[PDB]
């Protein structure tokens, strides 16, 4: 079958970034800000946290777009603890 | 962890089990062994 | 069947042919098989006014119920349903112009479905010891 | 050479070794309906295929001639097996299966028409149950195509697309009956397939002709018979493990199945058209463009049939060669022992036997195998009396107990020199050992 | 006219290749038959 | 360009089919010659 | 050429079978030459 | 084909276009070793390829089998051996 598939033997890049209070301006530039080309395949770890022994699911949100200005549609895929909210809107995206 | 890799239009050998689940796959142009697997349409080609 | 998930409704072989489906309305599952296709092996003798027909690998019930009805006599031979020939496999012939396979022949006087025995042992009644 | 003598290893003990050889004498009789293969049920394809005219008549004619050659070849092989076979009507294989300590029960099936199709030996039963697609195998597989089974047999898909294997004109049960008759013709009088003499005597004379004295053969008759049926048992047990003859038999079925499956796969090749399916072309395009796409499929499928028919002609030529070799081996190894050294298998060939096999014949070649050797000093000739030369017949001259004696070349048994084991010459050649005291 | 003539040329050339392949096979059988005839001359006629 | 390349593919595949058919026919003659050579070794060199 | 399907697989398969027949034939010829050959360990090319 | 040769070998053009002759499974040197072994097997003991007797005696018995008396045949042994080696030399010189 011929389809949109990853190249076997190529390298995955862990683009997830965890911060506490400060955000580095370098996190919002190349190579983190990557070109989409035909597309991407994502292998995402479901970071299972616990509060009062109650399970919570967290993972990095991904945005896909072009200029990230409200003159353009940005697709956003965001988790909400078991609910995957997917939107494509003329968002006024932040600098950071 | 959010591992990403680029996609491209590629030919793959997809193996489906008796319940329709893709259990194994081969990227045909990735290596010489993958080319043999796709040529013979099998995961373990005969000795040759 | 139990292999159809929520988004799946068609079953395909390795060659891209549709071989099964799940009906979108009733959720009932069916396998699709090709309709029967085959040939008739007709044995003809120049002195005859008819033919002896062999439907290879088909039972006479199948031929009459699913292919075509006919008024000719018939019987289930080893090779398949035979029409317009008498079942005489107990008889044998050393020469045969209508060889049907597996040591069977069609002999014309009507047509007879007869065993073909081109070679036999020369027998003697002398002692074996 | 020391003096006039050379060092030679002469056997001091021997055994009989059996060797299998499968010779393909037949192949599955593949028939294609060119019209049904190229066009299936589609009237728009059949109209165009008629404009290619005689291409399907050539495919059909060449395969009918090829199948006629296979049928003629099978009749010639059966004629060869039954040629000159004379049997006593008193012969009952249920009671008569061993003579002179040699057992043929496994090589001999029931004899006579009262059995029906049960005239197959234990040896042939053991050889046929390891091959699924024999003549009866193909008949049973095609019988199951209309049984309503959920199993999608590949032979049923091939036959519905016009690719069907027809049974041979003589069933493998008839050929096993012919090999059974040819086998019993060697064991009992008139011994019509064993030089007109008892089988044990024929084995003894064949071993003697290799250079073995008759004195050890007629006293070791029990050992020879036990070595012979042990060699036969070794051949039978050899089929329970990876075997070259059984693999050769299975290669006929595997190569035919691979060729037929490869021919069926041509119905899914697009040949540069929009689809390989005539239904998809006819449901997407009108006659002006559908005919262009259908013509691409017609040229591709007819090209595939011409290629398959060329391959089938080549393979059947190899099968005719193999069947000619099998007929020659029957006549010159089983019915008689032709003076050709490695024709009937390798080594010191004593005798050969034949059994039916799927699409061919299995020959069992029995050879004289030395077990232990003695290094001795031999003289290839002697100069005796008034310079008369003598050469040994199928043997050598030996100094045994400081006296000139003769021994066979294949078994060390020193015996006196006599006119029975000597070729005389009025003059002795140079380098013949001088022995004035002989005779 | 070139399009129609090309269809005829391809058909006639395809048929010529099929005839040539059949002729090669038939002549191989004639060579085997002639070899058998020479063996029969040498081993049945000129000698026994 | 696809129409032109398709004409070349059909011609080149037809040529390979013709060459393969000829090669099968020639190897049958080579097998026949090798059988004759093995027979001559056995019946003229190792024995007479 | 990928839209033609198994044409190149068939050409490669037929040539591989033809070459397998040539290899098997060469082994049979070599086996025939070496069958039953016994030599003395005392043989020397420079003296005999 | 990969050498810095100005000569355009037609075999290199064929191989670059996908047409190549592969070597046989057994080298011709191995087959020459087998024909050499088959030839020396007739000259010396145990004469495994000469009916178990010396080569000169095998030649003499083979000539006698044609209807030649053994007397002239064993008295002319050197003439027969020289005729045999002269025949072999004639075959070798015939290739020129
Ligand atoms: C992309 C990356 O490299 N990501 C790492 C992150 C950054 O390097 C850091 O944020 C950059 O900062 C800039 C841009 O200025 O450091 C982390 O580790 C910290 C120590 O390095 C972590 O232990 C924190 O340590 C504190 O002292 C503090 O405030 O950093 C107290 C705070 O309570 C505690 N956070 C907790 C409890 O999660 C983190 O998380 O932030 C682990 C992340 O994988
Ligand atoms: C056929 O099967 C589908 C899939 O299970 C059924 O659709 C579901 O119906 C229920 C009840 O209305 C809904 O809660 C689900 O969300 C539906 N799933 C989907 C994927 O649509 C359907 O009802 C079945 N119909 C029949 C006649 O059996
Ligand atoms: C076709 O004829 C044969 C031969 O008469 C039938 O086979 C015999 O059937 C009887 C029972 O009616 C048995 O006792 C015999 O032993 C059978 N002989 C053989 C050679 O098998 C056969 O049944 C007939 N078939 C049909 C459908 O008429
Ligand atoms: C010699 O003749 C005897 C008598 O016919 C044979 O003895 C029989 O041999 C079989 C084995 O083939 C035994 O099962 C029988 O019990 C023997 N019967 C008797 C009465 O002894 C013997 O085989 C013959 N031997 C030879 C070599 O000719
Ligand atoms: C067919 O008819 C001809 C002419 O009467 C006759 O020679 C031939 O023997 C007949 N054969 C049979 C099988 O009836
Ligand atoms: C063989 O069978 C035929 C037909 O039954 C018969 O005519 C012939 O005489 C038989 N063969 C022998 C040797 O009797
Ligand atoms: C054998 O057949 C002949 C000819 O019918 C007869 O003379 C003889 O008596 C028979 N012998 C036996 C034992 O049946
Ligand atoms: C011959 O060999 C067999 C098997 O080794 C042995 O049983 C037998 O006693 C030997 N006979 C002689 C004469 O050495
Ligand atoms: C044919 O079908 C029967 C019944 O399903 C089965 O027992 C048999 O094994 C089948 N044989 C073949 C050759 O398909």
């Amino acid at each position: 079958f011929t389809g949109y598939f990853p190249k076997s033997g190529a390298n995955f890049r862990d683009l997830s970034l965890k911060g506490t209070t400060y955000l580095s301006t370098l996190w919002y530039q190349k190579p983190f800000l990557s070109d989409f080309n035909n597309g991407i395949f994502s292998r995402v770890k479901n970071t299972k946290l616990y509060v009062n022994k109650t399970l919570y699911s967290e993972f990095s949100t991904i945005v896909i777009g072009s200029v990230f200005i409200n003159n353009s549609y940005t697709i956003v895929v965001q988790p909400h603890n078991g609910v995957l909210e997917i939107t494509a809107c003329q968002y006024t995206m932040c600098e950071y | 962890q959010y591992w990403v890799t680029p996609l491209s239009k590629r030919q793959y050998l997809l193996k489906f089990d008796n319940r329709g689940v893709i259990t194994n796959a081969v990227d045909c142009s990735s290596s010489f062994f993958s080319e043999i697997q796709c040529k013979t349409k099998s995961l373990l080609p005969n000795t040759g | 069947a139990v292999y159809y998930n929520s988004w799946q409704n068609l079953l395909y072989d390795s060659n891209g042919n549709i071989i099964g489906f799940k009906d979108f309305v009733t959720n009932k599952t069916y396998n699709i098989f090709p309709c029967y296709a085959g040939r008739v092996s007709a044995a003809f003798h120049q002195n005859a006014s008819s033919l002896a027909l062999l439907y290879r690998n088909l039972k006479c019930s199948y031929v009459l119920n699913n292919i075509s009805l006919t008024t000719q006599p018939y019987f289930d031979s080893y090779l398949g349903c035979v029409f317009n020939a008498d079942n005489l496999t107990d008889y044998s012939v050393s020469s045969c112009a209508l060889r049907m396979g597996s040591g069977f022949c069609v002999d014309y006087n009507s047509y007879r479905f007869v065993t073909f025995e081109p070679f036999n042992v020369s027998f003697v009644n002398d002692s074996i010891e | 050479s020391v003096g006039g003598l050379y060092e030679i290893k002469i056997p001091t003990n021997f055994t009989i070794v059996g060797q299998e050889e499968f010779i393909q004498t037949n192949s599955p009789k593949v028939t294609i309906d060119c019209s049904l293969f190229v066009c299936s049920n589609y009237a728009a394809c059949h109209d165009l295929l008629s404009e290619y005219g005689t291409f399907c008549d050539n495919i059909n004619s060449i395969l009918d001639e090829v199948n006629g050659l296979l049928d003629t070849t099978q009749l010639h092989v059966a004629d060869t097996l039954m040629q000159g076979v004379t049997l006593s009507s008193n012969l009952n294989t249920n009671l008569h299966f061993d003579v002179d300590n040699i057992n043929f029960k496994s090589l001999v099936g029931c004899l006579g028409p009262h059995c029906g199709s049960s005239s197959r030996s234990f040896f042939e039963d053991l050889l046929f149950d390891k091959v699924k697609l024999s003549d009866v195998g193909f008949v049973e597989a095609y019988n199951n195509c209309t049984g309503g089974s959920e199993i999608r047999d590949l032979l049923c898909v091939q036959s519905f697309n016009g690719i069907k294997v027809l049974p041979p004109i003589l069933s493998e049960s008839q050929i096993s009956g012919y090999t059974t008759a040819a086998t019993v013709a060697a064991m009992f009088p008139p011994w019509s397939a064993a030089a007109g003499i008892p089988f044990s005597l024929n084995v003894q004379y064949r071993i003697n002709g290799l250079g073995v004295t008759m004195d050890v053969l007629n006293k070791n008759q029990k050992l020879i018979a036990t070595a012979f049926n042990n060699a036969l048992l070794s051949i039978q047990n050899g089929f329970s493990a990876p075997n070259s003859a059984l693999a050769k038999i299975q290669s006929v079925v595997n190569s035919n199945a691979q060729a037929l499956n490869s021919l069926l796969q041509q119905l899914f090749n697009k040949f540069g058209a929009i689809s390989s399916s005539l239904q998809e072309i006819l449901s997407r395009l009108d006659p002006p463009e559908a005919q262009v796409q259908i013509d691409r499929l017609i040229n591709g499928r007819l090209t595939a049939l011409n290629a398959y028919v060329s391959q089938q002609l080549s393979d059947i030529s190899l099968v005719k060669f193999g069947a000619a070799l099998a007929m020659e081996k029957v006549n010159e190894c089983v019915k008689s022992q032709s003076p050709r050294i490695n024709f009937c298998g390798n080594g010191n060939h004593i005798l050969s036997l034949v059994q039916n096999a799927p699409y061919g014949l299995l020959f069992m070649h029995f050879s004289y195998k030395p077990i232990s050797f003695k290094t001795v000093l031999v003289s290839p000739g002697l100069c005796i009396s008034g310079d008369v030369g003598i050469a040994p017949k199928q043997g050598y001259f030996i100094k045994h107990n400081d006296h000139w004696m003769f021994t066979g070349s294949s078994y060390y048994y020193p015996e006196p020199i006599s006119d029975k084991n000597v070729v005389f010459m009025n003059t002795c050649s140079v380098n013949f050992t001088k022995a004035p005291l002989v005779y």
